Order: structure tokens, then C-alpha cells, then sequence
């Protein structure tokens, strides 16, 4: 075995051709931003979730 | 009527309620 895939499609490991050593692959660090507003009327302030 | 002993703090039949309805599905979505 080669590459891994998970119970999706997705390849969540590879085998180091050179080293012969599994590593598990993590997408990089990724999410949705939402900012909280009192409203511009109110004041330019936000909060970022 | 809600079981202060248990973290929950739910009732009895809450928690069984609870325990009967049910790289992880999650983490690939």
C-alpha cells in the first residue's frame, strides 16, 4: 500500500517512498470567520469567531 | 424530574433518551 484513503476519497496518509515510514496527511489549518458587529450606526468595533 | 447527582443534571429518562439516540465522518466533511 502506497497512499491511504479514508472513509471518504480523501488521502489521509502516504508512505515515505524514500524512508518506508507512514505518515498521516492533515489538510492545513482551515475554517469559516465570522464577525460580530453591533452595527455600523452603532460603533466600527467587531469581534472575529 | 432533573437528577442533581449526575453532571448532566438531566432526568432519568432524558439521559436514556439521550444514550438511545446516536479520520472520523466528520473530520473528512
Amino acid at each position: 500500500q502506497q497512499f491511504g484513503r479514508d472513509i471518504a476519497d480523501t488521502t489521509d496518509a502516504v508512505r515515505d517512498p524514500q524512508t518506508l515510514e507512514i505518515l498521516d496527511i492533515t489538510p492545513c489549518s482551515f475554517g469559516g470567520v465570522s464577525v460580530i458587529t453591533p452595527g455600523t450606526n452603532t460603533s466600527n468595533q467587531v469581534a472575529v469567531l | 424530574l432533573p437528577d442533581p447527582s449526575k453532571p448532566s443534571k438531566r432526568s432519568p429518562i432524558e439521559d436514556l433518551l439521550f444514550n438511545k439516540v446516536t479520520r472520523d465522518l466528520i473530520c473528512a466533511q
